[PDB]
């Protein structure tokens, strides 16, 4: 269900006249849409990566992992 | 510090429909005739 143009796609219900959605990105910011499962961004900037209460992080990846603090790295554990 | 200190009181701060009308687009209204009983008289004379 293809479509083209210079601009892109628009929506906007008439009721309130607002655009719930559009695709000129430079106008308006995109928002994180609810129900979402994953989201693969080339590019974050986290404060802080933590699990729920439950199961395990796992930084897990096929490539190599280069993990480099400026100031220095401090490992807490138990079992280390 | 006395020089940040800050006092507020009270103030005063105070700062959908969806219709369309086109113009027309009726259909075939009163859908019914016949040709026989025409056709019956101009081949009866
Ligand atoms: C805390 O984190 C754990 C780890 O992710 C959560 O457990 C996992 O929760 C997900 C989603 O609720 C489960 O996925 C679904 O589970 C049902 C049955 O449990 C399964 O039939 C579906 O196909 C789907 O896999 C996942 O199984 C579950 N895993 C375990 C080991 O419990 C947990 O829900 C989180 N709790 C809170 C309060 O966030
Ligand atoms: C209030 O504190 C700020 C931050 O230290 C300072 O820059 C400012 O000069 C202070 N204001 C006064 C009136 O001293």
């Amino acid at each position: 269900t293809s479509i083209t143009s210079d601009i892109g796609m628009q929506f906007f219900d008439p009721r309130t006249q607002n655009i719930l959605f559009s695709t000129d990105y430079e106008t308006h910011e995109f928002h994180l849409p609810s129900g979402v499962k994953s989201l693969n961004v080339q590019k974050a900037s986290t404060e802080r990566i933590t699990s729920n209460a439950t199961s395990d992080l796992n930084i897990k990846v096929d490539g190599r992992a280069i993990v480099r603090g400026n100031e220095g790295v401090f490992i807490m554990g138990k079992t280390i | 510090d006395w020089c940040n200190v800050s006092l507020v009181d009270t103030s005063v701060p105070e700062p959908g429909i969806l219709e369309h009308d086109p113009f027309f687009c009726p259909p075939t209204e009163a859908t019914a005739r016949d040709f026989l009983a025409d056709a019956l008289v101009t081949l009866l004379v």
